């Protein structure tokens, strides 16, 4: 039959529109604004308006959560559909709210409310449906209790709505549209593409899985910082795909008493294998299950060896997937690995630039902010937040437009009107405000992203550029060529050159091309574990920069370690060879069906070790030069980004004048430069203001500052205080290095 | 506890609770002569009577004798009497004020008929069971009990009290009874005709009113 | 009304009057200030406890502390009613004896609450399991 379709989910909202393809219409006698009848489980029926989409398949019907809801039908099922333009107009119609809603409103919630939702819509509404309404601060649902002439009835100008009555009851086969769901998640959108995969299978069919006879997964393992929303992951997916979500905590199990805290993890695995196909959350696990050997007692070690048996034992039976959240995988203990126990990981990172703009989207999706507020500007200041602390920012820049309006709700009584809420706005005084007293929790972390730089950020060194992009895209991009023959592409590149000429600029550049991830270890983070602390730091992160692939890390300073040892003890060297081992041991088993690229950067060539230097590790030396005359300049328009119009600037003089720097100097020179002009301008504004103490308001014309007027002649002068930064004896130094490599 | 939550049970049900609590109270401290209370049948065939149509319909001597059953047949009451109300029957008391006297005088003219005495048990287990065939098809499982499937209720039910104790009569005709009265007050009328020829008065509505949806004032057409 | 004294704040009340109630003590009035003293009543809460002018260098302090607390504890409803999230943690900390536990007896006394202490020693050493 040409009627049953998948449904997914949709994005613009309007709770009466469904997505069809152009064809599938077609074939179905069907035209622009015709109401259809939509069936489904439970007998239930819904009235919608049907309008095309852009790319819509013929089999995939796209519809919102309020639709679903009322048929009483969940994701990838199947539907009825049938065109019946015959509806009758309805005459007085009785809507009432839902009693868990409106908890201190009160007001008349027909004018703020029902009021712009109804108006020029000729929504069709049906007997027992519920719809929800964004309200002013809050989100009210309603329920159509009763309609004339029943149950079909489309909302018409001339229409008696009753909305006046003690709220209904809230029943118990409704699904509390109110709560989490697939589209209350940003930021993840990779990981939520795997937690849905290994998932849906075994929950939503669990008799398929038993007569294909193979084995479903046991055990999903999310780790990440706290706060970034693992257990918001694990309720949305038991919402959705429909289970019997049973949480148990991790302080509450260790702290029952003496020996009954057993009895709590035995007889919380049973509802879970009589109530149906469940999944259990098992939240932080590194309180319960620690490493052996900071289990100092013995009921610490009866909790885990009982946590252990418990998961062995679900050998078919109901489909129970278990999933825990950790902090840092390396607390867990080791025996919780192994193949039938926790063997899918996954990562939950904190989100980039572009996840922090859709954590604001969502958050402030129901309050009604002014037409001032730049959720661009807020998202990318905010670097260090994770998910949770920008749901904190939304609500104290949410309370200072009732702080500030206070006066207006005086006492008021103990439910507050819904008119003046609805006339309250939030302005980027009230976020520049929250933000000041806001504390980051991330911070010190390392962070994965594709850094922005482009190839333009960077002047001149061409050839390097080519030389760089051979050794990186082609390898991945055309493999077909390098199957044939027995060739190994290149682990690893080493960077050599004067200080300061644009080697991290280099490797930040490459990744944005390919867009791979990056990951930077400083030289001081490289002497940090460096005594006393172990190198077990070493290790997870190459694991961190496994699970990226593919990526690009990066050594900054590598011979750090190798000047320590250089002095008039170093009693290091041996130390110092500590690292170096664990960064050889850890460098020769990564494999080829992984993409990882190591590229690490140096400034005194002759002092690293021969060792790292070897073939099948990082072995191209690539001897980066002073940038030359032509190339000179662009360094100097690398600060023209900037707003330095200086009249007749006449770069070209200011090219010739620009003799024989290096490279990070020249653009010190235009921050110098560009610093005293800053300072002459307040004095230009000083002789403004303490002039106008003369003369009360008289200013014909408006104008307040003399508008960035940029002088050449201001550039000049700051020229006249520069020195050469290049220094004879050390470029002498590389190039007869450069020769001796050379030949 | 005692003052508002008896207040919470609907006056109707309270007063039943009342009649059925207060009486026993009397008989086991011994004010009232126990022996005035025993419904004699055969004087009923010879003189009317008129001191004992209804005394002996609520009275028992528990005590030392049969204390437990007493107690437990109150207790599916008190269970099961606030949920029935609350099922389909809040908005139409009057009509659930009706049965209640159409069982109470089919019971008593039986119980005239033949010679027993305390008719306490057909009284609370014949509203039981209409309870059972009007709200049936639902899965109930208590903590001491079995997986029994649903809509098995007013059997398993009439098994227990008979064993526990006696007295065929009592328990056959309150389930008979309940069972031609859910026939004829429900299947009878679209079965072959015979519609409700049994209506309740005006003067009941007007004693206790039924309930209607409160349309209330429409605020406007808008636009 | 408090009469501050040599050493102590002896605090009296007037139990009656003539005439009543509105009368103004003049320079010929007649005080009778012998009897034995009224118990201390319920309700009102005694005017020797302490408040917001009982506590010095700490003014910027003391200002953070009360715009944060003012409004879940005097409008409780209003929270309820634009159901946005109120702090549930503050930590005070610092150097022993700086005056900790007189903000917080400073403000339950002002705002009006229902100031609960659990002490530290005292919890831990109670019994075994039972603390
Ligand atoms: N898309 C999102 N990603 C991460 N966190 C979110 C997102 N949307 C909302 N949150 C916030 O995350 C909080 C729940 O996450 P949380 O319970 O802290 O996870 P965990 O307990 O593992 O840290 C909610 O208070 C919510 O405000
Ligand atoms: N094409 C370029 N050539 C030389 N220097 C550049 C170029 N582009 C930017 N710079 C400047 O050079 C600096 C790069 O320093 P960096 O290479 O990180 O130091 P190091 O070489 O010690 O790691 C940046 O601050 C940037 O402003
Ligand atoms: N403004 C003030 N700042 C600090 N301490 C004060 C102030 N006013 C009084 N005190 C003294 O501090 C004492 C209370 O401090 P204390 O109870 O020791 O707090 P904590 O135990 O947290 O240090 C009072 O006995 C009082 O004498």
């Amino acid at each position: 039959r040409p009627n049953r379709l998948i449904v997914d989910e949709a994005i613009n909202e309007d709770n009466s529109v469904v997505s069809l393809s152009q064809p599938k219409m077609d074939e179905l006698q069907l035209f622009r604004g015709d109401t259809v009848l939509l069936k489904g489980k439970k007998r239930r029926e819904a009235v919608c308006i049907v309008l095309s989409d852009d790319t819509c398949s013929d089999e995939k019907i796209r519809m919102n959560r309020v639709v679903r809801n009322n048929l009483r039908v969940r994701l990838g099922d199947v539907i009825s559909i049938q065109p019946c333009p015959d509806v009758k107009y309805g005459k007085r119609i009785h809507v009432l709210p839902i009693d868990d809603t409106v908890e201190g409103i009160t007001g008349n919630l027909f004018e703020v409310y029902l009021k712009p939702y109804f108006l020029e819509a000729y929504r069709p509404i049906r007997k027992g449906d519920i719809f929800l309404v964004r309200g002013g601060m809050r989100a009210v649902e309603f329920k159509v209790v009763e309609t004339d002439p029943s149950p079909y009835c489309i909302v018409a100008p001339d229409t008696v709505i009753h909305c006046e009555g003690e709220p209904i009851k809230r029943e118990d086969e409704e699904e509390s549209l109110n709560e989490v769901g697939y589209d209350d998640i940003g930021g993840c959108r990779k990981q939520l593409a795997q937690i849905k995969e290994m998932v849906e299978l075994p929950l939503r069919h669990p008799a398929l899985f038993k007569a294909i006879g193979v084995k479903p997964p046991r055990g999903i393992l999310l780790y990440g910082p706290p706060g970034t929303g693992k257990t918001l992951i694990a309720r949305a997916v038991a919402n959705e795909t429909g289970a019997f979500f049973f949480l148990i905590n991790g302080p509450e199990i260790m702290s029952k008493l003496a020996g009954e805290s057993e009895s709590n993890l035995r007889k919380a695995f049973e509802e879970a294998e009589k109530n149906a196909p469940a999944i259990i959350f098992i939240d932080e696990l590194d309180a319960i299950a620690p490493k052996r050997e900071k289990t100092h007692g013995e009921v610490e070690r009866r909790i885990v060896s009982q946590l252990l048996t418990l998961m062995d034992g679900l050998k078919q039976r109901a489909h129970v997937i278990v999933m825990a959240a950790t902090n840092r995988p390396n607390s867990i203990d080791p025996a919780l690995r192994r193949f039938g126990r926790f063997d899918r990981e996954v990562d939950i990172g904190i989100p980039d630039a572009t996840g922090r703009l859709e954590i604001l989207q969502i958050h402030t999706k129901n309050m009604k902010l002014a037409d001032d507020v730049d959720l661009e500007q807020v998202a990318n200041e905010t670097h260090g937040h994770v998910g949770a602390d920008l749901a904190a920012l939304c609500s104290e820049a949410a309370l200072q437009a009732i702080r500030k309006k206070m006066d207006l709700i005086d006492l008021e009584d103990e439910t507050i009107d819904a008119e003046v809420m609805n006339s309250l706005a939030v302005t980027m005084d009230d976020f520049r405000w929250a933000l000041s007293q806001s504390n980051p929790s991330a911070l010190r972390e390392t962070v994965v992203e594709v850094p922005q730089v482009t190839w333009e950020d960077i002047g001149g060194l061409e050839d390097v550029k080519r030389e760089l992009q051979e050794l990186v895209q082609y390898p991945v991009e055309h493999p077909d060529k390098f199957l044939k023959f027995g060739m190994t592409p290149s682990k690893g590149v080493l960077f050599y050159g004067p200080p300061g000429c644009g080697k991290t600029l280099l490797a930040k550049a490459i990744a944005n091309e390919c867009q791979a991830n990056f990951i930077s270890i400083k030289g001081p983070e490289l002497l940090t574990m460096w005594f006393g602390e172990s190198e077990a730091n070493v290790r997870e992160i190459f694991d961190k920069a496994r699970q990226a692939a593919p990526c690009v890390l990066f050594f900054d300073e590598l011979d750090s370690i190798a000047k320590a040892r250089g002095g008039n003890i170093g009693d290091g060297g041996g130390a110092a060879d500590r690292v170096i081992n664990q960064i050889l041991t850890e460098m020769d088993g990564m494999s080829t069906k992984k993409n990882v690229f190591i590229i690490g950067a140096t400034n005194r060539p002759d002092i690293i070790d021969p060792a790292i230097l070897r073939p099948g590790r990082l072995d191209q030396l690539i001897y980066i030069p002073l940038p030359d005359e032509k190339s000179r300049v662009a360094i100097l328009k690398a600060n023209l980004r900037k707003s330095p119009v200086a009249k007749d600037v006449d770069l070209e003089f200011l090219a010739k004048m620009t003799n024989g720097f290096s490279g990070a100097d020249l653009t010190e020179i235009c921050q110098r430069a560009c610093k005293l002009a800053i300072r002459e301008s307040i004095e230009s504004e000083i002789r403004r203001e303490r002039e106008r103490q003369t003369n009360p308001s008289a200013m014909e014309v408006e104008e307040d500052d003399p508008v960035p007027e940029i002088r050449r002649d201001h550039f000049e002068e700051a020229m006249r205080f520069a020195r050469r930064s290049v220094s004879d004896n050390d470029i002498r130094k590389y190039e007869m290095f450069a020769q001796t490599l050379q030949q | 506890d005692i003052g508002d939550w008896f207040r919470s049970i609907p006056a109707i049900t309270r007063y039943w609770f009342a009649a059925t609590v207060a009486v026993p109270l009397v008989g086991k401290l011994g004010l009232i002569s126990p022996a005035y209370l025993f419904l004699w049948p055969e004087a009923f065939l010879y003189r009317f009577q008129i001191w004992r149509p209804i005394t002996a319909t609520f009275y028992f001597p528990v005590g030392p004798g049969t204390g437990f059953l007493y107690l437990v047949n109150l207790y599916f009451l008190y269970q099961y009497s606030t949920r029935l109300e609350t099922g389909a029957f809040d908005g139409r008391p009057a009509d659930y004020l009706f049965m209640l006297l159409f069982n109470w005088i089919c019971i008593v003219i039986t119980g005239l008929a033949m010679d027993m005495q305390l008719l306490m048990i057909p009284l609370i287990m014949s509203v039981l069971y209409v309870w059972a065939q009007l709200n049936r098809d639902m899965i109930v499982s208590f903590w001491f009990g079995t997986r029994f499937k649903a809509c098995y209720l007013p059997w398993v039910i009439l098994g227990f009290n008979y064993i526990i104790g006696g007295s065929v009569i009592n328990e056959l005709i309150g389930n008979l009874v309940g069972h031609l009265y859910f026939f004829l007050m429900f299947r009878y009328p679209m079965d072959l005709g015979g519609r409700n020829f049994l209506s309740t008065p005006q003067f009941l509505y007007r004693w206790l009113p039924s309930r209607r949806h409160n349309w209330g004032q429409g605020f406007r057409l808008g636009d």
